[PDB]
């Protein structure tokens, strides 16, 4: 692996085919970002340090509604463009009288999880929620990680213990909410699946395990941790530790729960 | 600052709970951390940088103008400027206009603190600059604006205090040891007050309160701001009793914390 | 023939009103032909 | 209560002109019924004693608009007043953009043969077009429709405005009683 | 409003630059005819270059200095567009990007550069100064706004003459022109502006990284021309062999040998046009003189 | 600026208990206008407010109305504009408690508070409360639904408005004072609010 | 009087004239039918895009109201219902103003509406009818009535007018007054002497501007 | 043919049936025929038809007009073209082709130049071009140069042909010309230097007016080339 | 005391003709604020550049379907300088860079995005447009935006026939003075900036020193930038 | 049936 700027010479060979992060002229082909050059088969390309999150087939993303438009809408993925999510891509509660009242189901600012379908030509990607594990997010809170952070995996919808369950979002976007009776199906009636109403039996140990979840994600975010579930479930059990979940903002907290988690995967 | 109304509904109903459960787990007069910087501006007099916790940021500069204190009323002036955001807008202004009255140069300030004869005395320049802000930054000004004041050093006189303009030392410099003010800003959510309001905190409060302090005690101005307009609703007296006795017993805290040099 | 209500007609076509009102030998202000409006002053 | 002012109590547990507010008294909460308005109580709502805010133009509801812009598949109009259970004018200025606007359809023009209708032939720009609301659609456009006897064209200028006034003596065609020259539009029946 | 550009008109124009043609017939380094007309009153100047056409009003009145520079005149320069230029053009945007800009230039290239001697302007040291003050008036656009403002400028301050004024102390009488004759204004250099349009008849690719550059450099493009160049460059000279000014803000990266190839370039033009402006002068004062005889 | 007649450059400027009168509905091209006039022993003050709306915002999702309140300087131009906007800050927080803005969604409502007499026999402190209300109103004037009669008493630098019988406050606002004062500030200025909320309300019915 | 008038002056618009009356210089640009703005669209008849550049310095609310008089007469001079939904641009830009800006406008705004309607007439744009303009001034003590003053008559004139007449039939009929700017001390019978007067000039003017006119577009079509 | 101006009296009489052609104007208020244009009126002998000759160099879309533009946007059925800088759009529809279905688009992309003719032109309305044979040369214009004209030069060149442009350019080059009543005049040669020398030639001639220097012109630019 | 440029070769600061001043960058200064941040510190200047993109605009018009849209603010803060009170020229500036980094940053490859620019100016003292080029080039490949070239700015002062390389805020106003942005290690010039009078044969001379010291420039700001990222793979592993 | 495009000089 190696280390290139812009500008920089990647290879003189022209019998190469041009991946991203590059540009050439003649036999020259030079490196557009500051990245690793990474050889597949006979793709020469950059692999930059920075970027948004780009969207691939298959993603498990968590993402805000933007706009709502024409017959589609677009969502906030924390890329570089919006991604689509067309009418014909949701499971309703197809009629032309549900194409005007679109904001019944998603309105601007509301929080769904969904599956990238498809990628257009600019690289924006389309979504779809036609199935049960993916919908609007209720029953609990939002927040975000570098996308670096989320490894891609088989699955990305994880119950932890303490009846919480989190939704880490291949975009860096997690939702951290009750574990609901569905939630507990994935081991092995919702008429309103798009209902802003929240389950109104949430605990306050319920409550509070979310704040120590969320705070324990912040953490290993600081430290640039890759999330994993094994790794969220790691630091809540370490994080007992303190008695208050308040005191696990401060700087020296973090490192040290980020240090301890590290460490035993040496010894591990 | 954007939320799904399944966020703000249960956002509220654990923030307004019996206790309150604080999306980050803090008690209600617990700060979030902050970093300080200050001493990088060798062009001022004093300066300041802090770093909020959500990644707001702030930079201060002092300098100072001999002037003569018989025609020069006000000895101290703020410059607001926020990033993202016009010179007249009104967040600008309102702040601008705010902080002018807490350091004020008879209010909050030691206005004979700045003398230096019996004609002519130093002006402040006090200089903001809000490089990012994801709420109400009064608080988070305020602070940066305490750490410059204190690391400002200005020039020691060598002319008579009876009176030509007055001539100072070209090597030797003198501390300024003004006592800066400091401006809390709260959250009002149901029955319950928050010291450090986050953004996500202040986008379903009540209503928030703005409180100053110097030397020890509870100075103005103090306002009643609104951290939002989707539920903004009245507060009952004895919640804005609470908020200034909140301010009263946790600000020393705040100040030594500061105040580790 | 189709008449709308004074209200709508000065907004649906305000030359209208006006021919309307003239027709009848008034004016939309209900003011005479020739008559001023009455001037009241506070000076200094 | 016959009268009612702001923060007026009415009853105990809606309405334009009230709302639900929760009082504490005696140490038990109470949530009554008040007064927003200051007006006459009338279920409860508040009604004072030409206010467009009230009736603002819904789904079934007849409104007298103006066109704006023809376009091959469309007709795009401001709506200016709706029709009440008289009428209800609205007190924005059509300068400035502050009206609500609406769209008409070219298939909802008339009832019969709305495949083939020509735009050009039942609307002009400056035309008083008497519609039915069919959905809110989206924050930009109403949708409207004229598809009955007693909706189209009513009022109307020769010439967009440079000529006299017309008269709906056909339903398809107005003519004007001083020139003689007639033009073809969707009109109303008076 | 936009210019639309037909793609058979950009390649056309393109193609025929390689075959080092121009539309309006010159060569890549010819300057435009500079043809400079002169109205009955001082300061009245019309600059045309082919189809551009600008107008030029010097004017002055009596000021009072900056308490800065007790011993200076005051002089602006107000070059604001009109849609009389073509409707490309909006109403008085003084902050579009290339209003901005092109100002720039005319205020570096005349005020900056000290072409009017504001000494002279100053009538009294403590108060009581001249303000002079160019007014710019674009009337026809056909590309070349830099380099016809410019020379518009010089012409009109050179050809403006300011009334005689006599001072009691305090008491400035300003004389009119029938009581005194006007005196004109101290020049101490002509600045003129040439501008190179460049035009890249390949890709990006090989102008951050060709071996042999291929750019394209033409003098004092056309509208047509100006439209489709992908780089251009103003620079300032005098008959002192002095460099004025030189702005290449953006644009495409040009080789600097190939930049200055083009100043020098240029000062064989501004020759031409500094020598032109001074005989139209004379020759304009030889016809009020001889119209002095006959009154 | 080209847009006025500043006259020349060179000229520079010259250097050198409170019995109310409410009046509604008398200006015509807004939705409610109103006239507050309040002679006191040591200041006499009369300011007319305006409220355009609720006026449809173009492409506005927004559940709720957005409040807009400018106070200007209608010939007296005796404040800086720094405090006018810090005033129209705080009085947007207060109204925008009191009106029911669910019921205005998509739509905004613009309230212009304009100064016409102010004479003094900063001072700002006590201008708020007859600002508060000259809006309610106005507000009323419009048919805008308001949650309570906002009302508010001034006292010693100290602003307190209040709605509910003076249960709850709906805004406060503290420049200099004394210390400790709180207790019997909030009594002296709930005296200003029952005593304009009953003029308000007697207004509005007669 | 004696005018000396252009047409056809520019070449990135659809119209252009200059018209020089006396010292007074004006230089106008016509460009319409073309797509209006947003904010300037008329569902009905077309929109004016009017806009006046002074001699020397930046425009002022002076100009602001030569614009707004301008308009007054060139509206009811263009046909705007033949081209809905479209603007005009008639931009004006005084070169020398003949009198002394400081006090007097009137030979401008006189100026402007002939080199207006001029550039209206190269432009091709549909003119119900025809149009002139006169400055006409009464000088102090002679009391008499000066059609087309001088910038030093001006200087001693009581009261200052511009004159704009509607003609058609040839230039022989006057079909209405388009604009009549008197300003200064006057009383009824000076009026109308002044009114007669300024008919009888502005006859003369349409005459001569049918003259000029016809010069400049006959050479330009076939017979 | 006479010279009118706008406000003149009439020479026709309403006894006559008249077609009204351009520069005529009917009063919708007072139903009088007047004229609004300023240039020679012209009148047929016998069913007359009457209309005013008058300069202009800003199009307005008349049906049954040659006219080339240039596509500026692809919509959902139709494209968008404009047929002089600064005026309104002008739409073509995809249907509006030879052989035309609703399994073949045309190819044509943003910035290709397109003759058409116009077919629905209304005032309240957005025009509209096609490029079909109306009664059964039009298309894309692949390279070539297109030149800037005023519309009188334009239809007389199109329609009088006496009118020598044609003769003389054809005597020195072999060209392809696409004549549009919008002012706009594409020509293409085998080589950029007869182009360009074509291009020259229409550019000069279009300035003088003066039919019998067109000849003179031509010699000369033809000989710079060279 | 001091001297201009001293008989013995020596400068204000002591620094010779062909020497720069004290250059100090950073990278990734705003990870919470912006993609890509720098800190600039060249000499006495302190300047922060913040890179917001690409990203979805704000306003559907004002969109580019073919292209992203690039746009540079620079805030020159008050306590920039020995404090004034009192724009055109600062526009100037903004479109100069946009200009400049139009051609270099691949906006056509960001289609329907928008890339802000935002620049806070906290410390002042000449050669202010030559940093203000570096904290652009090392904020936007921090932001991992694609580019041809790295853009590398200078000042160079003329000083009789003795050029001088990086030129602080009273060289500036004792001599003329060139402002170069150079694309990467070639000799094409981004922008050519002669802001005062210099003689037509001693002009060649001067973009010389200036060519050769931006060079030195780009290789400083490479350095640094391959610092901090061996610096961030060793730590991660 | 006026020729709109046509070849000359064939
Ligand atoms: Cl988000
Ligand atoms: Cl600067």
């Amino acid at each position: 692996s190696q280390i290139v700027t812009p500008g920089e010479l990647v290879t003189d060979d022209p019998i190469w085919m041009r991946g991203h992060g590059t540009y050439f002229l003649d036999n020259m082909t030079y490196s557009s970002v500051a990245g690793t050059v990474s050889r597949v088969n006979r793709l020469l390309s950059v692999i930059p340090l920075k970027g948004r999150y780009a969207p691939e087939t298959g993603d498990h993303v968590v993402g805000r509604i933007a706009e709502v438009g024409n017959k589609r809408w677009k969502v906030d993925i924390g890329g570089k463009q919006h991604a689509v999510l067309m009418l014909g891509s949701v499971n309703l509660p197809k009629s032309e009288s549900d194409e005007l009242q679109m904001r019944s189901f998603l309105k601007e600012g509301d929080l769904l999880n969904a599956e990238v379908q498809s990628l257009f030509q600019d690289g924006s990607a389309s979504l779809h929620t036609r199935s049960l594990k993916y919908g609007k997010l209720r029953n609990g809170m939002f927040c975000q990680v570098p996308s670096s952070l989320i490894v891609r995996a088989k699955n990305h919808t994880h119950n932890l213990p303490g009846n919480i369950t989190v939704v880490l979002g291949v975009n860096g976007y997690i939702w951290l909410r009750k574990t609901s009776q569905m939630d507990l199906a994935r081991d092995t009636s919702s008429w309103q699946i798009y209902s802003d109403e929240n389950d109104p039996s949430i605990s306050n140990n319920i409550r509070q395990a979310i704040c120590r979840y969320a705070n324990v994600i912040k953490a290993l975010a600081f430290c640039e941790i890759g999330i994993t579930q094994q790794r969220i479930v790691s630091a809540y059990e370490a994080s007992m530790v303190y008695s208050n979940v308040g005191e696990l903002i401060e700087k020296n907290v973090m490192e040290s729960i980020g240090s301890d988690i590290l460490t035993a995967e040496k010894m591990r | 600052m954007s939320l799904s109304v399944a966020e703000k509904s249960y956002l509220y109903d654990s923030l307004a709970s019996t206790p309150s459960i604080r999306p980050d787990g803090r008690l209600p007069h617990q700060f979030r951390p902050i970093e300080i910087f200050t001493d990088f501006l060798p062009s001022s007099n004093g300066s300041s940088r802090i770093i909020a916790s959500d990644g707001s940021e702030c930079i201060v500069s002092i300098k100072s103008k001999v002037v003569d204190h018989h025609v020069e009323n006000e000895l101290l002036q703020v410059d607001v400027d926020i990033a993202g955001q016009r010179d007249d807008a009104l967040v600008v202004e309102t702040i601008t206009s705010l902080l002018n009255k807490v350091l004020k140069s008879g209010s909050g300030v030691d206005s004979s603190k700045l003398q230096l004869t019996k004609k002519y005395s130093f002006k402040i320049f006090v200089d903001v600059l809000v490089i990012s802000s994801h709420s109400h930054p009064i608080s988070l000004i305020s602070f940066a604006i305490y750490s410059a004041l204190n690391s400002t050093y200005l020039p020691k006189l060598i002319s008579a205090f009876d009176d030509e303009l007055p001539t100072f030392h070209d090597y030797d410099m003198v501390k300024l040891d003004i006592n800066p003010p400091l401006v809390f800003i709260l959250a009002v959510v149901g029955n319950n007050m928050l010291l450090d309001p986050a953004a996500n905190e202040s986008e379903v409060a009540n209503n928030g309160l703005i409180i100053s302090w110097s030397n020890g005690k509870i100075t103005s101005p103090i306002r009643s701001v609104a951290l939002n307009d989707s539920n903004v609703k009245s507060f009952k007296p004895h919640l804005l009793k609470q908020g200034l006795a909140m301010v009263e017993k946790y600000a020393p805290d705040v100040v030594r914390s500061l105040e580790n040099l | 023939p189709i008449t709308f209500p004074p209200e709508v007609l000065a907004r649906i076509s305000p030359e209208l009103s006006l021919q309307r009102h003239l027709s009848l030998g008034i004016r939309p202000c209900l003011r005479k032909y020739e008559e001023f409006r009455d001037v009241a002053i506070e000076n200094n | 209560p016959e009268i009612a002012y702001p923060g007026k109590l009415i009853c105990p547990q809606p309405g334009p002109g009230t709302k639900l507010i929760q009082y504490e008294h005696n140490g038990r909460t109470l949530e009554a019924i008040t007064a927003t308005l200051v007006g006459t109580v009338r279920l409860v709502s508040v009604l004072p004693g030409n206010d467009f805010a009230n009736n603002l133009p819904k789904e079934g509801d007849i409104v007298l608009t103006r066109v704006t812009r023809l376009s091959l598949q469309r007709a795009n109009v401001e709506i200016l007043a709706v029709e009440d259970k008289t009428f209800s004018v609205s007190q924005a200025s059509s300068d400035l953009g502050e009206t609500f606007r609406g769209i008409i359809r070219s298939q909802d023009v008339r009832s019969t043969d709305r495949d083939r209708v020509k735009v050009i032939e039942c609307f002009k720009p400056g035309d008083i077009v008497r519609a039915q609301v069919l959905s809110l659609g989206d924050g930009t456009n109403y949708y409207l429709t004229t598809a009955r006897n007693d909706l189209g064209v009513v009022f109307a200028r020769a010439a967009n405005g440079a000529g006299g006034l017309m008269y709906a003596t056909d339903w398809q065609m107005m003519t004007s009683p001083v020139t003689g020259a007639t033009e073809k539009r969707k009109c109303a029946k008076p | 409003k936009d210019i639309e550009i037909s793609a058979s008109e950009s390649k056309f124009i393109l193609e025929a630059l390689r075959q080092n043609y121009r539309l309006d017939g010159r060569s890549f380094d010819q300057f435009r005819d500079v043809e400079i007309t002169f109205g009955k009153e001082f300061g009245d100047v019309s600059v045309k270059m082919g189809n551009t056409k600008v107008h030029c009003r010097i004017s002055c009145q009596i000021a009072q200095p900056y308490e800065d520079r007790p011993f200076e005149g005051l002089f602006v320069i107000s070059t604001e567009i009109s849609p009389m230029a073509g409707s490309q053009f909006e109403n008085g945007n003084i902050t579009g990007e290339d209003e901005v800009l092109c100002s720039r230039i005319i205020e570096k290239s005349v005020r900056r550069s000290g072409a009017l001697d504001v000494e002279g302007l100053c009538i009294v040291a403590g108060s009581k100064c001249w303000a002079v003050r160019a007014d710019v008036h674009f009337l026809d656009c056909d590309g070349g706004f830099i380099d016809a403002s410019c020379i518009a400028v010089m012409a009109g301050l050179m050809h403006f003459k300011k009334p005689d004024i006599t001072v009691h102390g305090e008491q400035i009488i300003v004389h009119p022109v029938n009581e005194r004759e006007p005196v004109p204004l101290g020049i101490l250099h002509i600045p003129i502006c040439v501008t190179f349009s460049f035009f890249n008849p390949q890709d990006t690719e090989e102008n951050i990284k060709g071996e042999t550059n291929s750019e394209i450099s033409i003098i004092d493009a056309t509208l047509k021309e100006e439209l489709l160049r992908d780089g251009v460059l103003t620079v300032t000279l005098n008959k002192n062999r002095e460099v004025v000014q030189v702005s290449k803000a953006g644009g495409l990266p040009m080789d600097a040998l190939t930049l200055m190839k083009c100043c020098h370039e240029a000062y064989s033009i501004i020759e031409k046009i500094t020598d032109q402006i001074l005989q139209l002068l004379k020759e304009d004062s030889e016809k009020r003189n001889k119209y002095a005889a006959m009154l | 600026d080209r847009r006025r007649l500043l006259g020349p450059a060179a000229a520079k400027p010259m250097a050198f208990e409170q019995e109310l009168s409410l009046h509604t509905g008398f200006i015509e091209n807004c939705n409610g206008s109103a006239l507050v006039e309040a002679r006191s022993l040591g200041h006499q003050t009369s300011l007319i407010t305006a409220v355009y709306g609720p006026r449809s915002i173009r492409g506005s999702f927004t559940s709720q109305g957005t409040i807009s309140i400018q106070l200007k300087n209608g010939l007296l131009e005796k404040y800086n504009t720094n405090e006018l906007k810090e005033v129209s800050s705080f009085l947007m927080g207060i109204f925008n408690s009191v009106v029911n803005l669910s019921r205005y969604p998509k739509s905004g409502i613009d309230i212009f508070v304009y100064l016409t007499y102010d004479k003094d026999l900063s001072q700002i402190s006590s201008l708020i409360p007859h600002c508060i209300t000259s809006i309610t109103l106005a507000l009323a004037d419009a048919g805008i639904e308001l949650v309570d009669m906002a009302g508010a008493g001034e006292a010693n630098g100290t602003v307190v408005s209040f709605i509910k019988n003076g249960e709850e406050i709906v805004g406060f606002w503290k420049d200099d004072g004394d210390d400790e004062d709180l207790l019997e500030c909030l009594d002296r200025c709930k005296e200003q609010y029952n005593r304009y909320r009953d003029l308000m309300i007697s207004c509005l019915m007669n | 009087m004696s005018v000396q008038a252009e047409i056809g002056i520019l070449d990135h618009v659809d119209g252009s004239s200059e018209f020089v009356s006396q010292d007074t210089k004006v230089i106008c640009s016509v460009t319409g039918p073309i797509e209006p703005k947003a904010r300037q669209e008329l569902p009905t008849q077309l929109a004016l895009e009017i806009i006046v550049r002074p001699a020397k310095g930046v425009a002022t609310t002076r100009e602001k109201v030569l614009e707004d008089k301008l308009r007054a007469v060139l509206t009811p001079l263009i046909t705007r219902h033949c081209y809905p939904r479209q603007l005009c641009q008639i931009t004006c830009q005084i070169l020398e103003s003949g009198e002394d800006e400081a006090e007097f406008s009137l030979r401008e705004l006189s100026c402007c509406i002939n080199a207006a309607f001029l550039a209206l007439v190269d432009a091709g744009i549909a003119l119900n009818s025809m149009c002139a303009s006169i400055p006409i001034a009464i000088i102090k003590d002679t009391s008499d009535i000066i059609v087309d003053p001088t910038a030093e008559q001006l200087k001693i004139s009581l009261s200052v007018h511009t004159l704009a007449l509607e003609f058609v039939n040839g230039g022989k009929v006057v079909k209405n007054v388009l604009l009549l700017d008197s300003n200064g001390d006057f009383n009824e019978d000076q009026l109308f002497s002044l009114l007669e007067l300024g008919e009888q000039k502005c006859q003369e003017l349409v005459t001569n501007i049918r003259r000029i006119i016809q010069d400049n577009i006959s050479p330009r079509l076939v017979v | 043919s006479t010279f009118i101006f706008p406000g003149d009296s009439f020479p026709v009489d309403p006894t006559t049936p008249v077609k009204l052609g351009p520069g005529i104007y009917c009063d919708p208020n007072t139903q009088e025929i007047r004229p609004v244009n300023t240039g020679v009126l012209h009148v047929s002998a016998k069913v007359q038809t009457a209309y005013i000759d008058y300069s202009s160099k800003r199009y307005i879309p008349s049906v049954n007009d040659f006219v080339i533009g240039v596509i500026i946007g692809t919509f959902s059925d139709s494209y968008k073209v404009s047929l002089q800088n600064f005026s309104s759009s002008v739409s073509l529809s995809y249907m509006a082709f030879p052989n035309a279905s609703k399994k073949n688009r045309p190819t044509l992309q943003v910035g290709d130049l397109v003759y058409a003719r116009v077919c629905t032109a209304e005032k309240e309305l957005e025009a509209e071009i096609e490029c079909f044979d109306s009664t059964t040369g039009f298309g894309i214009l692949e390279d070539g140069m297109i030149i800037d004209v005023n519309l009188n030069f334009a239809r007389q060149l199109l329609f009088n042909n006496d009118f020598p442009l044609l003769k003389v350019l054809a005597a020195h080059t072999k060209f392809e010309v696409a004549i549009g009543l919008n002012g706009k005049i594409w020509v293409k040669c085998e080589e950029l230097s007869n182009t360009l020398a074509c291009y020259r030639t229409i550019m000069e001639c279009c300035q003088k007016n003066d039919t019998a220097a067109f000849k003179d012109i031509a010699k000369r630019q033809f000989k710079e080339i060279l | 005391r001091l001297e201009i440029y001293s008989p013995e070769g020596l400068r204000l600061d002591g620094r010779r003709w062909n020497e720069l001043r004290r250059f100090e960058s950073s990278i990734n200064t705003h990870p919470h604020a912006a993609d890509g941040s720098s800190y600039m510190e060249q000499g006495n200047n302190k300047i922060i550049t913040l890179v917001k993109g690409p990203k979805e605009p704000r306003l559907k018009s004002q969109m580019d379907t073919s292209k992203a849209l690039l746009n540079v603010s620079v805030n020159i803060t008050k306590f920039s300088k020995e404090r004034s009170k009192s724009e055109r020229r600062v526009l100037e500036i903004q479109t100069s860079l946009v200009r400049m980094f139009e051609k270099n940053v691949m906006l056509n490859i960001y289609p329907r995005t928008v890339i802000d620019i935002e620049i806070h100016v906290l410390e002042q003292d000449g050669g202010i447009m030559g940093s203000l080029i570096n904290g652009i080039t090392l904020a936007l490949i921090d932001a991992g935006i694609s580019m041809f070239d790295y853009i590398s700015g200078i000042s160079v002062g003329l000083y009789d026939t003795t050029p001088l390389l990086d030129t602080n805020s009273l060289e500036e106003n004792a001599m003329s003075t060139v402002t170069l942005g150079v694309v990467g290690k070639s000799e094409k010039l981004s922008l050519l900036l002669v802001e005062d009078k210099i003689p037509l044969d001693r002009l060649e001379n001067v973009l010389a020193i200036g060519i050769a010291g931006a060079h030195r420039v780009r290789d400083l700001m490479d350095e640094e930038l391959r610092k901090h990222a061996q610096k961030r793979v060793s730590n991660a592993s | 049936v006026i020729s709109g495009r046509k070849t000359f000089g064939d």
